[PDB]
RNA sequence: CGGCUUUUCCGGAGUGUAAAAAGCUCCGGGAAUAAGGGCUGGGCAAGGCCGGUGGCAGCCGCCGCGGUAAUACCGGCGGCCCGAGUGGUGGCCACUAUUAUUGGGCCUAAAGCGGCCGUAGCCGGGCCCGUAAGUCCCUGGCGAAAUCCCACGGCUCAACCGUGGG
C-alpha cells in the first residue's frame, strides 16, 4: 500500500537520476509535490516540471539536469527550532550548506535556508544534494 | 567535586613520530618534563576548540565572546592587531614556546643559554614589570614584554657580576 | 601562483563530468564535423542516446 | 625543482616510446598531466607521467604501505612471494595506488612502484568543514565515502590543522595526496591493511565524481589537481 | 525489511525494545544482577588477608611444560578456600604453613586464569606484612 | 620609605584609618616600631592613640603593605579595639 | 680545571597567634647541596651485547619464549619511557556501529515464528472548507546557591577567590 507519495517521488527522482533518464513521471500528483518540486528547482537542480490532468491523481513531469547526487524524504518529520538546523543538517548534508533541506512552517513548504532568513521553525521534510 | 589536571596526556605514548617530534621540542627549548609540553598543547587545544565553537554559532553572545577571544590572544602576542578567527587554528606549539618566560628571557639575551635563563628564573634574578616571579612555565603578555629585566636586589643588577660579562660576550659574540 | 583552472569535460548525454580514469570518449560530430560530443562510460554501456547541439543530428 | 627538470630530460634523452600516449608528451604537444585524464586516455608507460609529474622520484613521496609474505603450497615445498603495497602521489593532489608480486622483497617494491604509477588518479580538495571554510584545500571539499572488502570508509571534512584523525595506512595515503586535515568514520575491518587502502583510495577518487555548481566552487574554493 | 518501529509516535515499543534485548548482552545483565559480588569469595575486596594451608604444583597447559608453585589458603574475611600462585622465582621456600599472606587478583581475562597455568585466579602479595617481591629479590627480610 | 595610599576617616568611630606602602628595597622587613615612629611624624598623630593592624610583605616585593588606625581619645581602643592588637604594639602588658 | 647562583642549614625582622603554631614573606651568614620506578621478542614497537639455567627454574595484559649459542628465564652491561613519582590488583566509561534514534544484523557466519486470521498498539490515497490540540514564532513569572565556560581584577603566575556575561 501507498502510505506515502512524497518519499516515494524523491526515490524514483534519485533512482532516474543514476541511471541517467531525461524525463520522469510522478504517478500521485499531491499538492505537497508540487510545492517540493518548486523548491530545488528554485536552486536550479531541475529545470521546467509540469501537471498532467490524468483524472485518478494527476501525473507530474519533471526533466533532469543531471545535478542530483542523492534526494530522500525524512520520514518522522522531526519538529525543528530556529537554532537547531546545524545538528540536523549535520546529520543529511554531506558538507556545509552542501545542497538544501525543505521544511514545512506556518508560511508553506520552503527551503531551510530561506528559513533561517526568516527565522522560523518548522518540520524537516526532505532534503536533497 | 575535585579538581582536575589541567594537561591531557597523549593517547598513546610510543608513538614514533610524536616522540621524535617531542623529543625535537624538548631539547631546543629544553623544559624540565613533557608535562610543560603537554599542559601548552592542552592550552593550544582550548584555544582552537573555543575558535571552532564560534566560528558556527550565530547571537550577540557569540559575538562578545569571539571578540574577548580575540582580544586575550592579541593580549598575548600570539596573533598581529589584524588577526582573523581563521588563522587561530594556524597557530602552532612553537607560538606558545616562543612566548614562555624563559624562552623571552633567553632571546632578551640575558642568559648564554637557555638552561641558565631557567636557572635565573628561579633563583629570582629575573623581573617582570618589577615584579619577581619564579616559574619559568609563566605566559608573558606582550605589554609585560618590554619591562623584562634583572631583578634590582640580585647581584646581577652589577654590571661587574663574573658571570654577566660572559653573558654580554656570548651575546656579542 | 598563476592557477591553472583547466576545463573538465560534461558528457553531453547526461551534463555529468568525467572522471579521470573513466573509459569515455570524444569525437567530432559524425554528421555537422564541428561539435566534439563527450560520451562517459555510463551513458556509453546503457548506449541511450546522444544529441548534436550544433545540427539536433541523434544517435545511439 | 630544477633536478626535477633535470631529471626530465635525462628519461627524455632515454626513453623511446611505444605507446600512442607516448609521443605527445615527447613531442611537448601535452604539457599538463591532467591532460592525460580528461582525454580518457590509458597510460601503460610509467616514462609517460615523471616527464610530467618527475617529483614522483623524491624518496619521500614514494610511501610502502606494506610488505606481505604469501604462501603457494606445493608439492616439494612452500613457495614463497612478496606482495608489496605501495602509494605513489605528489603533494599537490595527485596520487596513485599498486601491488607487486615479487621473488624478492626489492623486485616486489620495483614492481609495486611502477604499478602505483600506472594507477595515478588526479584529486578534488577543499575546505567543506562545518567550522574551518577558509576556502583553502586543506581538507576534502566535502563528505564522500569509499568502499572494499568490508572496509566502508567516509571521509568527512575536518578543520584545519587538525590532523589526519584516520588510521596509519589511511594517514600515509592522504599524506601523500596533499590533504592535511579530515575526520575518519570506518566500518568493517581495518585490519586488512589492503583493504583499508583500496577503499580510501576509492573514497579519493570518488571525490571527483560528486556534481557540483559553480557557486560552490567559489564557496570551497575547491582545487582539482594542482593547488 | 526496515528496522521498526520508526513512526513519530511510537516511543514506548522503541523503549521496551531497546530494554528486552539489552539484556541479550552479558556485560550489563552481569553488572545488573550484581552477580559476581554474589559470587566474589572476596566479596569485593582487591586485596585480601588470609592464611596458608598447604602447598601445591600444579602442571602448566601443554605444549608448555612445567611445575607452577601456589599456595591453598584459608580466607580471614569469609572462611573460603582459594588457591593463589607464588609470582618471582624460588619464592615458595619463603612463604610456611600458617603464614599471614596478603592476596590480590592475578590479571588473567576477564580477571580469571593467567597465561598457561589454568584454574588460578589470585597470587600472593605480601607475606607477615613483608612483600613477596622484595623476599625474592632479598631486599628485605620475613619477620 | 614610606607612600600612604589611603587615609579613610571614620565619623562614626572617630577613627582614622591609614593603608600605607613602605619601600625597603634590599632591606628586611621594617620592624613595627620603626614604622610607628615614621609614620607619627608627618601625620602628627598621638603614639598612644595610634595602632598599626598589620605588615603584610608581599612575595618577592620590595614594598610592603600596611594598615593601621588613628583615634581620637584613649578610650577608643580599650572600648573597641582587640586587646591583643595593642599587646602587640605593646600599650598593654 | 677555573668562575658563578643559592634549592637546604643558621640568625634576625615582620605577619603570626586574638596564644604560639604555621617558618608563611623580607634581609643577613654560608655551602654543590634531596632521585627513583618500570620495561628492554611482537600486540605495546622503546630500547642490543655479555655471562649463568637448560621442558627445570621460570616469564607471559594476549600472541608467545624455555626441549643447551635463549635478542623473550636469571644475572651483568648497555638502551627506552615517565619522574617526585612509578608499578600490581578491583570497579565505571571509551575502545564498541559487540546495544545500533543518529547507527548493527537475520540465504550459507547467532539470529524470520511453519503458515494464516485478527483485537489493542503502530503506520496510512488525493482535493476543498472549518478548529488551531500538537507544532513554529513572539512574549510575562519560574527553574536556589555552589559547581560549567568565558573576559577582567586579588593572592608572585597558576591552582583558588571576587566582578560582569552566557
Amino acid at each position: 500500500t501507498l502510505l506515502d507519495p512524497l518519499a516515494n517521488a524523491l526515490s524514483h527522482i534519485t533512482n532516474s537520476e543514476r541511471v541517467g533518464k531525461r524525463e520522469v513521471y510522478i504517478k500521485p500528483a499531491s499538492k505537497l509535490i508540487g510545492e517540493v518540486l518548486r523548491v530545488m528547482q528554485k536552486y536550479g537542480y531541475i529545470g521546467e516540471f509540469e501537471f498532467i490532468d490524468d483524472g485518478r491523481a494527476g501525473v507530474y513531469r519533471v526533466q533532469l539536469l543531471g545535478r542530483i547526487n542523492k534526494a530522500g524524504a525524512i520520514k518522522p518529520r522531526f519538529p525543528v527550532k530556529v537554532s537547531e538546523f546545524e545538528k540536523w543538517e549535520k546529520r543529511f548534508l554531506p558538507a556545509f550548506e552542501f545542497g538544501i533541506l525543505i521544511v514545512s512552517t506556518s508560511q508553506g513548504v520552503m527551503s531551510h535556508k530561506e528559513a533561517i532568513e526568516k527565522g522560523i521553525g518548522g518540520r524537516l521534510i526532505a532534503y536533497v544534494y | 567535586k575535585r579538581q582536575r589536571k589541567k594537561y591531557e596526556t597523549p593517547p598513546h605514548p610510543w608513538i614514533k613520530e610524536r616522540l621524535d617530534r617531542e623529543r625535537v621540542l624538548m631539547d631546543k627549548y629544553e623544559l624540565k618534563n613533557k608535562k610543560e609540553l603537554w599542559k601548552h598543547e592542552t592550552q593550544l587545544k582550548n584555544f582552537r576548540r573555543r575558535a571552532r565553537r564560534l566560528l558556527a554559532a550565530r547571537g550577540k553572545q557569540a559575538e562578545i565572546e569571539r571578540e574577548q577571544l580575540l582580544a586575550r590572544l592579541k593580549r598575548l602576542g600570539l596573533l598581529p592587531e589584524d588577526a582573523v578567527l581563521d588563522d587561530v587554528l594556524s597557530l602552532t606549539i612553537e607560538d606558545i614556546l616562543e612566548r614562555r618566560l624563559q624562552t623571552i628571557v633567553y632571546k632578551k639575551g640575558l642568559a648564554r643559554t637557555m638552561r641558565q635563563a631557567r636557572q635565573l628564573i628561579v633563583h629570582g634574578h629575573i623581573e617582570v614589570n618589577g615584579q619577581i616571579i619564579r616559574s619559568p612555565s609563566y605566559l608573558v603578555l606582550k605589554e609585560e614584554e618590554d619591562t623584562i629585566t634583572y631583578a634590582r636586589t640580585s647581584p646581577f643588577a652589577n654590571p661587574q657580576h663574573p658571570e654577566r660579562m660572559m653573558i654580554e660576550k656570548a651575546k656579542q659574540g | 601562483m598563476v592557477e591553472m583552472k583547466f576545463e573538465i569535460p560534461v558528457c553531453t548525454s547526461c551534463g555529468r563530468e568525467i572522471t579521470p580514469r573513466e573509459h569515455a570518449t570524444h569525437f567530432i560530430c559524425p554528421n555537422c564535423g564541428e561539435a566534439v560530443i563527450w560520451r562517459c562510460e555510463s551513458c556509453r554501456v546503457l548506449a541511450k542516446p546522444y544529441k548534436c547541439p550544433n545540427c539536433g543530428w541523434e544517435g545511439p | 625543482s630544477q633536478e626535477w627538470k633535470e631529471y626530465a630530460k635525462r628519461v627524455l634523452d632515454e626513453w623511446e616510446p611505444k605507446t600512442k600516449l607516448g609521443m605527445m608528451v615527447k613531442e611537448g604537444q601535452i604539457t599538463d598531466i591532467h591532460e592525460i585524464f580528461r582525454r580518457g586516455y590509458q597510460i601503460k608507460e610509467p616514462e609517460i607521467i615523471d616527464v610530467l609529474l618527475p617529483e614522483v622520484n623524491a624518496r619521500e613521496n614514494q610511501e610502502v604501505l606494506d610488505i606481505a609474505l604469501t604462501v603457494r603450497m606445493t608439492d616439494s615445498g612452500r613457495r614463497v612471494r612478496f606482495r608489496v603495497l605501495a602509494a605513489v602521489g605528489n603533494r599537490d593532489g595527485y596520487v596513485g595506488l599498486g601491488i607487486g608480486h615479487g621473488k624478492e622483497v626489492g623486485i616486489a617494491i620495483r614492481k609495486a612502484i611502477n604499478y602505483a604509477k600506472l594507477n595515478i588518479i588526479e584529486i578534488k580538495r577543499g575546505c567543506g568543514s562545518w567550522e574551518c571554510r577558509c576556502r583553502r584545500p586543506h581538507s576534502v571539499p566535502f563528505a564522500v565515502e569509499g568502499k572494499e572488502g568490508s572496509v566502508r570508509v567516509r571521509l568527512i571534512p575536518g578543520p584545519r590543522g587538525l590532523g589526519l584523525v584516520i588510521g596509519d595506512v589511511g594517514k600515509k595515503i592522504l599524506r601523500l595526496a596533499g590533504v592535511q586535515d579530515v575526520w575518519s568514520q570506518t566500518f568493517g575491518e581495518t585490519r586488512t591493511t589492503v583493504n583499508f587502502a583500496k577503499a580510501v583510495f576509492n573514497a579519493l577518487y570518488n571525490t571527483n565524481r560528486v556534481a557540483i555548481s559553480p557557486e560552490m566552487i567559489e564557496r570551497y574554493g575547491i582545487v582539482v589537481g594542482r593547488a | 525489511g526496515k528496522k521498526a518501529p520508526n513512526g513519530e509516535f511510537a516511543g514506548r515499543k522503541l523503549k521496551l525494545k531497546r530494554k528486552k534485548f539489552r539484556w541479550s548482552d552479558i556485560r550489563y545483565k552481569r553488572r545488573v544482577l550484581r552477580l559476581k559480588e554474589k559470587s566474589d569469595p572476596l566479596e569485593g575486596a582487591p586485596q585480601a588477608r588470609g592464611i596458608v594451608l598447604e602447598k601445591i604444583a600444579v602442571e602448566a597447559k601443554q605444549p608448555n611444560s612445567g611445575m607452577r608453585k601456589a599456595v591453598r589458603v584459608q580466607l580471614i574475611k569469609n572462611g573460603k578456600v582459594v588457591t593463589a600462585f607464588c609470582p618471582g622465582d624460588g619464592a615458595i621456600k619463603f612463604i610456611d604453613e600458617h603464614d599471614e599472606v596478603i592476596i590480590e587478583g592475578i590479571g588473567g581475562p576477564k580477571g580469571g586464569s593467567m597465561g598457561d597455568i589454568p584454574g588460578i585466579r589470585y597470587k600472593v602479595v605480601k607475606v607477615n606484612r613483608v612483600s613477596l617481591k622484595e623476599l625474592v629479590k632479598g631486599r628485605k627480610e620475613k619477620p | 620609605e614610606i607612600r600612604i595610599k589611603e587615609i579613610k576617616e571614620n565619623k562614626l568611630i572617630g577613627r582614622k584609618e591609614i593603608y600605607f606602602e613602605i619601600y625597603h628595597p634590599g632591606e628586611p622587613t621594617p620592624s613595627r616600631k620603626d614604622v610607628k615612629g615614621k609614620l607619627v611624624a608627618m601625620l602628627d598623630l598621638n603614639p598612644e592613640t595610634t595602632v598599626i593592624q598589620y605588615i603584610r610583605s608581599y612575595f618577592g616585593s620590595y614594598i610592603s603593605k600596611g594598615y593601621a588606625k588613628a583615634y581620637d581619645s584613649k578610650e577608643r581602643m580599650l572600648y573597641i579595639e582587640p586587646e591583643y592588637i595593642l599587646i602587640r604594639d605593646g600599650l598593654i602588658e
